[PDB]
RNA sequence: AGCCAGGAUGUUGGCUUAGAAGCAGCCAUCAUUUAAAGAAAGCGUAAUAGCUCACUGGUCGAGUCGGCCUGCGCGGAAGA
């Protein structure tokens, strides 16, 4: 479809949406209906799970009309998810906060397996582990 | 333009030049860097 | 500054600065800023250097100061007729022979030592040269 | 592996020594074990580059002189007060 | 980069796969995009793990000293940039046409590879994708 | 002259609920100046009420070395007072810079036990305050931390 | 040395914050595809995006780049 003439990501959570302040400009500077953004973000997330920030590649075609494809929930999102945490380390790698057994780093990997570069799925996990470390987490896998 | 006794690069886009023997740090960026003497 | 507290005498002969100082080889730290030319150092110069050397590397790292002033230097009050007794020690100094390593440094990457020492050297009246701690 | 060429010194006076040092070569001495200590004039620069390496001040070294290869060690050195160049060397006839 | 044998870590790796090097195809990719071979190395990294891996290194000092082994027609393949078309899992197969898929998709183009005679076809896209 | 009802605030109690009961006369320990941070395991002194000693600290540990059975834990009930310290670069007003941020500060800045000395630029401040919520501090620290001269903002035990 | 291209993904790393998405500040700094691409060297925003470097792949056709010790100069240099 049309490339990127008004294409950016986003950071709301679950099916939740609507405001301009956090990311309304993503459409606010575009002109596309922010309420169409609400109901339609739910056109995908009417079934999508809570408090796990899922970005949507806005897809406003080279002629105003659009579509969109959310990313499967982010790795950082699925770490706030798998760790039993709500936020990242108070101070990186020098401390931990929540565990993520690698079967989950892999399941999340199989979420990204259709939404990220790869060949070695446990290697995708290696990315999710560096992700786990950078953000500082109980590294247990 | 500076005319002080030091003169040496003031970024990198600054450049050494020896016109008439006199050293002049020309700068293809900041006009200010331009100087002389050395 | 860095004047010596107490002394056997409050004044001292001008003296001579010939010779090559013993404080040569690096001792404590990882580098050092060995002296090159010859000359004397007012204590305040040492302080001007220490700061404009310390601040150069923030509080990280470590700095030894191999030399000490101690030599008194008098001066005749302004517009004073000759003789009439020795002047008054306005300030202290250190006779510096070539090779008398001054600020030995340690704890930081070599490039930084070159960085700071270049500065403090700028403060100093005598020419200088960076030096790396040596194996025997 | 470390190896140098050298010379039996002619005159050993401070003067001849000094100018010899000006001649890009400098006096060195070797002693130990038994032999009467031998004056060792030797080229500077080669030794200079050779010494930079820390190993030079610990390992066994081989010194040439008329074909003979004494295997001394670096016992000590006296450098120039404010210049990179050396000045004199002391060798334990390891 | 690194000494001769280290650049031979490269050339001997290449040649090691040249042993499987049957079908031949090349191109000077002085212009392309990360996205296409991102999806293509993703392709080799999907449909069959690792095959015809292309750690492109095209010197008239590499392909040339990588030529002696097999695909002798690589003698006139080295100057300018060079793509690596290598057979292994389904020899003399679509491995070429995959870059036809990339062809229509901004790599400038696969630029009509002359192809060589090891399996059969050259400049033309193969007509035998196994029954 | 800006110099405590907080001496009657512990009397207002609720600052502690030892092992499952409140009121208990206790107090801040000068060693680990506790605040509603990582717990507290108050020691029982023979007199003068409980000696709350934050939680985990040599003294709190050495009493273990003695007769530990005297020591017991405590939640917190419902966050008053604290002593804090920040290091700086000599002065030249870099202390006045603290004093400037001190001017910015809203909480009662009691003990202003400033210090520096050393052979140089090492400078400090033994400030004491009535800070409330734990989060409010880092904020001041952050406000202290805009000035790089404020080389080390932190609470001290 | 110039010129062509790429310069990514996890991911908008975390903490923080109104905001950090390379670049508020404090730390991680691995992993994936890797030809190669720093959880980013510079610019840049409200965060964005954008533009350029590192680095890597094409070209090209030979040395070339950075230091050291030194010989002679140059700049710094204005009076009745």
């Amino acid at each position: 479809a049309k490339k990127v003439q008004a294409y950016v990501k986003l950071q709301v959570a679950a099916g939740m949406a609507n405001p301009s302040p956090p990311v309304g400009p993503a459409l606010g500077q575009q002109g596309v209906n922010i309420m169409e953004f609400c109901k339609a973000f739910n056109a995908k997330t009417d079934s999508i799970e809570k408090g796990l920030p899922i970005p949507v590649v806005i897809t406003v075609y080279a002629d105003r009309s659009f579509t969109f494809v959310t990313k499967t929930p982010p790795a950082a999102v699925l770490l706030k998810k798998a760790a039993g945490i709500k936020s990242g380390s108070g101070k990186p790698n020098k401390d931990k906060v929540g565990k993520i057994s690698r079967a989950q780093l892999q399941e999340i990997a199989q979420t990204k397996a259709a939404d990220m570069t790869g060949a070695d799925i446990e290697a995708m996990t290696r990315s999710i582990e560096g992700t786990a470390r950078s953000m500082g987490l109980v590294v247990e896998d | 333009m500076k005319v002080r006794a030091s003169v040496k690069k003031l970024c990198r886009n600054c450049k050494i030049v020896k016109r008439d023997g006199v050293i002049r740090v020309i700068c293809s960026a900041e006009p200010k860097h331009k100087q002389r003497q050395g | 500054m860095l004047q010596p507290k107490r002394t056997k005498f409050r004044k001292m002969h001008k003296g001579r600065n010939r010779g090559l100082a013993q404080g040569t080889d690096v001792s404590f730290g990882s580098f050092g800023l060995k002296a090159v030319g010859r000359g004397r150092l007012t204590a305040r110069q040492i302080e001007a250097a220490r700061r404009a050397m310390t601040r150069a590397v923030k509080r990280q790292g470590k700095i030894w100061i191999r030399v000490f002033p101690d030599k008194p230097i008098t001066e005749k009050p302004l517009a004073v007729r000759m003789g009439k007794g020795k002047g008054n020690v306005e300030y202290w100094v250190a006779l510096i022979q070539p090779g008398k390593v001054l600020y030995e440094m340690d704890g930081v990457p070599e490039e930084l030592a070159r960085e700071a020492f270049k500065l403090a050297a700028a403060k100093l009246p005598i020419k200088t040269t960076f030096v790396t701690k040596t194996v025997m | 592996m470390f190896t140098i060429n050298a010379e039996v010194r002619k005159e050993q006076g401070k003067g001849a020594s000094r100018r010899l040092r000006a001649a890009n070569k400098f006096p060195a001495i070797i002693y130990g074990g038994k032999e009467a200590p031998l004056a060792i004039e030797l080229d500077h620069d080669k030794v200079m580059n050779m010494q930079a390496k820390a190993e030079f001040y610990s390992e066994v070294l081989t010194i040439v002189v008329d074909g003979k290869e004494i295997k001394v060690k670096a016992q000590d050195v006296q450098r120039h007060p404010y210049k990179p160049k050396l000045q004199h060397i002391d060798f334990v006839r390891a | 980069m690194a000494l001769n044998l280290q650049d031979k870590q490269a050339i001997v790796a290449e040649v090691s796969e040249v042993a499987k090097g049957a079908l031949s195809a090349v191109v000077a990719d002085s212009r392309g995009v990360t996205v296409d071979k991102m999806t293509e190395l993703r392709k080799a990294g999907r449909e069959a793990g690792v095959y015809m891996r292309v750690v492109r290194n095209t010197l008239l000092r590499r392909a040339v000293e990588g030529t002696p082994f097999e695909c002798l027609k690589d003698a006139f393949v080295g100057p300018t940039l060079i793509a690596y078309s290598m057979e292994h899992p389904g020899a003399a197969a679509r491995l070429f046409k995959e870059f036809a898929k990339a062809n229509a998709k901004f790599e400038v183009k696969a630029a009509a590879f002359e192809g060589e005679l090891i399996p059969a076809s050259q400049i033309d896209r193969l007509a035998t994708l196994p029954t | 002259q800006l110099q405590y009802t907080p001496q009657n605030r512990s009397k207002d109690n609720g600052r502690v609920v030892v092992e499952g009961v409140g009121n208990l006369m206790h107090h801040i320990a000068r060693c680990c100046q506790p605040i509603p941070g990582d717990e507290i395991v108050g020691f029982i002194t023979q007199g003068r009420g409980i000696s709350v000693h934050r939680a985990d600290c040599e003294q709190l540990a050495e009493l273990r070395s003695h007769a530990p059975e005297r020591i017991v834990d405590a939640v917190w009930g419902e966050g008053y007072s604290l002593v804090v310290r920040v290091v700086a670069n000599d002065r030249s007003g870099l202390l006045r810079d603290i004093t400037t941020i001190l001017a910015n500060e809203k909480v009662n800045v009691l003990g202003v036990a400033s210090r520096s000395d050393t052979k140089q630029q090492l400078a400090t401040i033994d400030m004491t305050i009535e800070i409330y919520n734990l989060q409010v501090l880092g904020r001041v620290l952050g406000k202290l931390n805009q000035v790089p001269d404020v080389i080390d903002a932190r609470r001290l035990h």
